[PDB]
RNA sequence: UUUGCUCCACACAAUAUAGAUGGAUACGAAUAAGGCGUCCUUGUGGCGUCGCUGAACCAUAGCAGGCUAGCAACGGUGCACUUGGCGGAAAGGCCUUGGGUGCUUGCUGGCGAAUUGCAAUGUCAUUUUGCGUGGGGAUAAAUCAUUUGUAUACGACUUAGA
RNA sequence: CCCUGAAAAUGGAUGGCGCUCAAGCGUGUUACCUAUACUCUACCGUCAGGGUUGAUAUGAUGCCCUGACGAGUAGGCAGGCGUGGAGGUCAGUGACGAAGCCUAGACCGUAAGGUCGGGUCGAACGGCCUCUAGUGCAGAUCUUGGUGGUAGUAGCAAAUAU
RNA sequence: AACUGGCGAUGCGGGAUGAACCGAACGUAGAGUUAAGGUGCCGGAAUACACGCUCAUCAGACACCACAAAAGGUGUUAGUU
RNA sequence: AAUUGUUGAAAGGGAAGGGCAUUUGAUCAGACAU
């Protein structure tokens, strides 16, 4: 039978799974797109919150 | 000379099969240079060997063999039957034998 | 894209080198020590292999770590990370 | 079935080959003329040629002779039926009904 | 020394086993014909479990010869070891199993004396 | 089925009513003697009233082409029942011999029309000598004064499953 | 574990030097009978020449 | 008959060249396929767009880390196209599919050596001209594949390096020829002749 | 950490083999077009030649490939070195210089083969390991336990302690 | 022939891969693959028809010849294997070890089962001709008895507190 | 319900798979030939030969069988008047 | 006997077991010796 009433899913799916993260420091996945113009400069940093 | 070799080589391709049953006991030999029945039908009273090395001497060697004769054609591709003393293991399928050149009639 | 080779400076600060053992307070802290060597006679080697990354290089990141003895924490493994060089060409990078 | 008209070659190899008497119910291979001497002996069939006569040219006692002869136990055909599928009549492409002629052919492969 | 016979050929082997005697201790590896109605092993499936048939019988000419070529012939004593001084080639004397040490000897002397053949010899001997 | 044509004529039984009969002659495309007698007592029996069993046989004669090399172009009429109906049909074919042309009418009415041997009737297969007479362009298209046309992308068979060198198909 | 007959050496001496001289009549057959056969590759034995 | 053929994937029809290379695959020759991203499939472009998408559909409901995994790298894509041709559940298919590498591009190992073609897998001898096809690389980008262009360029490498190659093989295969006519019509030169050489 | 570990050379033994038994022999691109040679104005040029399969090409003779003599060339090839480059897509290979040494069937000779008895794969490859040789080379960690809470049901994670 | 008509629910099935001058559709001709089918042979058994008095290595229920056949639940019949007990016999086996029990040790029978070696063991047991039956187990939510996985798991948490 | 043949009581090759369909019925083995069904690969057997048709931006692929209709198309081919 | 411990052998990518055939390892009878 059909959901009587719709709803929206709980919850988000494309963050699965919810385990814990590999290490306390999170990888930065992705960079910045370079471009060979602009002088030689980092593209992220760190710091505590 | 740097080869000795006297024997065709072949590639041990399946046991007698139906879709679903197999015969151990004639297998199928292709042979690298036949691709017709005509051309297979020279290769038929020839002796096979399948050269194997195991890890126990036995009889002053490592290596044994088991022997066996090529029997009649199979198929319209030059493949051959062949009829071993002990069948030889399914382990072997795409293995190499040697198809030795004797009984000869040339 | 994989990582071709990584060149490291002649002298790492304790709180990185902290970063390679899980038991520093007994460890023989010998870390980078046949490597520090490299860097005698004019770090032939250590040139040798950044002409290389030039020659094959096509995203340059540098390891950094943080002077985590700078911060209040009571931790004193510094962490340690790859950022990636946006600028000139690769022998830019390098060199920078 | 497959049937039709047998010529003499056709009639011959097959008595030849599985040709077998009827001897006290018992199916006694023609060996030697002396078997069917004992039995058609009666009706002056003397001899395997004598038997092959009376059945080629059907003759007074072509009933005895044939009944003489074992019904003969043929192999399938060398070289197969020529038909991907047999069991159509011959005329619609397949194998059975009246072959007439061309039963030579598949008797002589069947023997 | 034994009479000339034709090759004994064995058309079975591998002991005819009762089906499941894998699977379940209680049930025994002696054979027994299955009776159940939907059994894979009364109607013969493919791949099942072969049955004993009539057509599995030895050649009535090697039937009961020993791959010496004889048969064997159970012996309790000296007075039924005689029973074969004239086929020797043809029976075995068998020391039957509660023969004592000191009663084998005996048959084993009298034995090679007569030429009959003791398929156990090596019994209960204290060498 | 590499047919040959075979002419067979055959009669009713005569009887003392009316002895000697007329003879009936026909042509008949068959794969041997068995199919072409089927063939003439089948139409036989389509045309007058006479089945085997109260008729018979009197000959039965292969014909061989007169000029089994010179190539002509036959026209040949044809009726053949369809999934709904049957249909006159009336088509030219270039070929060498009789038996060739009815051989490629069947194969290409199978293939046109999914017409089976058993539901076609040969009308008539008929040389046409006189050009002009041809109506179908498939035909008319190779009757062409110095015809010539070339073969292009010829692929080859191969006798290795490996060939070493990337091949070519020019001509 | 661990010698030819006299007879048989002077016998192949014999027909050994019968048969050179009758060898030494054609270009190559001498170096010919000194070569061993062996199949190369892509040799067909049912196609090949004997 | 050698003991590793190497078969240029380039003009290839997928199917056909699966069908063959698990044949000889089972029959025990060694067998490297490069490059992949050029291989061929019968049909348009959008006609095998949607077979793929079609397959992609398919997969586990419950937990789509159990479904079919659809491959999308183009030597993937032949892969599983040969893998369903080889009893792969078994030690026999396990074994054959062992003696398989599949590369997109042509690798070091391999950019040495003699690649080899298959004549009953060729598109240009197997398709009637007219009949639209599709490039295994052009698919495998449109459904998902991230290395088109790093293979594109290391292809343009490759065949920059192997064109100064045989610029050398050329000239000096001239040479050869030259060499080789001037023996001709000499004495051994003649004799062969009339043996065939 | 008392002669443990790694690497180099051979030496024995074990260990197996999805299966050596002459060579995996490198453009690219199109097929209703190309390859190669050649000429010039260098072109989407001209001319010539080839395909029609790798049935090719290379290699291939010697005790499973011996010991020796010479002729003719200054080549071909193996080996250990040496010189200089190219190669990062899975480079781990490709070329190159120099001399040394070995063979050379390019050509003509001399000696040996037997007896494995009429065939019996008649054993010649590489994969790993172990112990020995004698020659170098390098002299740490991790975990438990204690501790922190940026963590946690327990494991785990994050810290600190000569 | 193809297309529209043509909409169903987990992801999905010309069996799958995959196939496009097909590995599709229609048709034709060959070659080839294989069933416990057919042909020939061997062997087992059954049935049937026969031969054999000769003293007989005996036994005519014995030996031998010929031909055909062999599927099967319910069921019928026949020939046999095994167990407790009884009559007869082997002047049977046995404390120099009977019976029992264990025995990926051996032999025989198609099989029921029979025999042998090895270990344990301690006092009775077997072959044959017959007789007799409380005589053959995988089931019956079978009876009794014994023991497993579950599983070192659920849990051992009300009545204030040590 | 009628006739027959089967399954039940029946295994074997084929229809992927199935009590009934196709072939064929069974002692144990060896050799040969086939049935039904097939010969791109899984899979043993011709990526055989030959004549044509079809391009589908939901093709088609084999009987029982695992469906498709009325009506349409200047898609294309062969035809009739 | 079920069931269990140790030792020994062998195998083990979501069952184990079985039939046909052979490789491999372990084990074993008989016969020439007459």
């Amino acid at each position: 039978s059909h959901r009587k009433y719709e709803a929206p899913r709980h919850g988000h799916l494309g963050f699965l799974p919810r385990k814990r993260a590999a290490s306390i420091r999170a990888r930065v996945k992705a960079f910045p797109k370079d471009d060979r113009s602009k002088p030689v400069a980092l593209t992220s940093f760190l710091g505590y919150k | 000379a740097e080869s000795h070799r006297l024997y065709v080589k072949g590639k041990h391709l399946s046991y007698q099969r139906s879709k679903r049953v197999n015969n151990p006991n004639v297998s199928l030999i292709k042979i690298e240079g036949v691709a017709t029945p005509q051309d297979a039908q020279f290769y038929l009273g020839k002796r096979i060997a399948y050269v194997y090395r195991a890890s126990k001497e036995v009889r002053g060697s490592k290596i044994r063999v088991m022997w066996g004769k090529v029997t009649r054609t199979h198929g319209n591709s030059g493949v051959v039957r062949a009829t071993f003393r002990n069948n030889l293991p399914a382990k072997t399928f795409g293995a190499s034998v040697r198809i030795f050149l004797y009984p000869s009639n040339i | 894209l994989r990582s071709l080779t990584t060149v490291w400076a002649e002298h790492l600060s304790d709180e990185v080198k902290r970063r390679f053992y899980k038991n520093w307070y007994k460890s023989k802290k010998k870390a980078f020590t046949k490597y520090s060597a490299k860097y005698a006679q004019d770090g032939a080697g250590i040139e040798r292999e950044l002409a290389r990354i030039k020659k094959y290089a096509s995203v340059v990141r540098v390891l950094v770590h943080t002077q985590i003895r700078k911060t209040p924490l009571a931790q004193k493994k510094a962490h340690l990370a790859e950022i990636q060089l946006n600028g000139g060409s690769i022998s830019e990078k390098v060199d920078w | 079935v497959a049937y039709g008209y047998p010529s003499y070659s056709t009639i011959r190899q097959l008595v030849y080959k599985r040709g077998f008497g009827k001897i006290n119910k018992q199916r006694v291979p023609l060996s030697d003329n002396a078997i069917i001497e004992a039995n058609l002996g009666k009706y002056g069939i003397l001899s395997i040629d004598d038997l092959i006569h009376e059945i080629i040219t059907v003759g007074p006692h072509f009933k005895q002779a044939n009944n003489f002869l074992w019904p003969f136990k043929l192999s399938n055909p060398s070289g197969g039926w020529g038909v991907p599928r047999k069991f159509k009549h011959f005329i619609q492409g397949g194998s059975f009904g009246n072959r007439e002629e061309f039963i030579n052919k598949l008797v002589k492969s069947m023997n | 020394a034994s009479l000339p016979h034709p090759k004994i050929v064995k058309k079975h082997t591998k002991k005819f086993k009762r089906h499941h005697s894998d699977r379940y201790h209680r049930v025994a590896e002696n054979w027994r014909k299955q009776k159940g109605i939907d059994s894979v092993v009364r109607r013969r499936f493919r791949g099942n479990i072969s049955q004993p048939k009539i057509g599995y019988g030895s050649n009535k000419k090697t039937k009961f010869l020993s791959p010496s070529g004889h048969k064997t012939f159970l012996v309790a004593n000296v007075k039924d070891l005689e029973t074969l001084t004239m086929h020797t080639k043809t029976y075995a004397a068998e020391i039957a199993h509660n023969i004592s040490a000191k009663n084998r000897v005996v048959i084993l002397a009298r034995a090679k004396a007569l030429g009959i053949k003791v398929t156990n010899p090596k019994g209960r001997l204290a060498l | 089925a590499h047919f040959k044509e075979y002419q067979v004529i055959g009669r009713r039984l005569p009887t003392e009513s009316v002895p000697e009969p007329k003879l009936f002659r026909m042509r008949i495309f068959a794969s041997n003697e068995v199919i072409a007698k089927s063939r003439y007592w089948y139409f036989l029996q389509k045309l007058h009233k006479v089945k085997k069993a109260s008729g018979e046989i009197v000959s039965i004669n292969q014909i061989n082409e007169a000029h089994p090399t010179k190539v002509k172009n036959f026209g040949v009429w044809v009726r053949y029942d369809s999934r709904s109906g049957t249909h006159n049909m009336y088509k030219e074919i270039r070929d060498v011999s009789r038996v060739a042309a009815v051989e490629t009418l069947y194969q290409d009415m199978a293939a046109r029309h999914r017409a089976r041997f058993r539901s076609i009737h040969i009308l008539k297969v008929a040389e046409i000598e006189k050009t002009a007479d041809v109506k179908r362009q498939y035909v008319k298209q190779f009757l062409t004064k110095d015809l010539k046309f070339p073969l292009p992308h010829r692929v080859q068979k191969s006798t290795k499953t490996f060939s070493y060198k990337r091949p070519s198909t020019f001509y | 574990a661990k010698e030819i007959k006299t007879e048989r050496v002077e016998d192949q001496k014999v027909v050994d030097k019968a048969l050179l001289a009758e060898i030494k009549k054609t270009p190559l057959l001498k170096q010919y009978l000194s070569a061993s056969f062996s199949l190369k590759n892509g040799d067909k034995p049912h196609l090949l020449k004997f | 008959v050698e003991p590793v053929v190497v078969i240029d994937g380039k003009g290839h029809l997928v199917g056909r060249l699966a069908s063959v290379v698990a044949k000889q695959l089972l029959n025990g020759q060694k067998i490297v396929v490069v490059r992949a991203e050029e291989l061929n499939i019968s049909g348009e472009f959008f006609r095998n767009k949607l077979k793929y998408h079609d397959f992609l559909r398919k997969a586990t409901a419950f937990n789509k880390t159990r479904g079919p995994f659809h491959f999308r790298a183009p030597s993937r894509i032949f892969y599983k196209a040969l893998r369903g041709m080889v009893s792969h559940k078994t030690a026999r298919g396990k074994a054959a599919l062992e003696r398989l590498k599949v590369f997109e591009g042509i690798p070091p190992p391999y950019d040495k050596k003699k690649r080899v073609v298959v004549p009953q897998a060729l598109r240009v001898l197997r398709l009637k001209p007219g009949r639209k096809y599709t490039t295994l690389g052009k698919l495998s980008t449109s459904v998902g594949w991230k290395y088109e262009d790093v293979v594109a360029k290391l292809e343009a490498k490759r065949k920059v390096s192997s064109a100064e190659y045989y610029a050398k093989k050329r000239a000096f295969t001239k040479k050869v020829a030259s060499a080789n006519a001037t023996a001709a019509e000499s004495d051994v030169a003649k004799q062969l002749a009339a043996l065939g050489y």
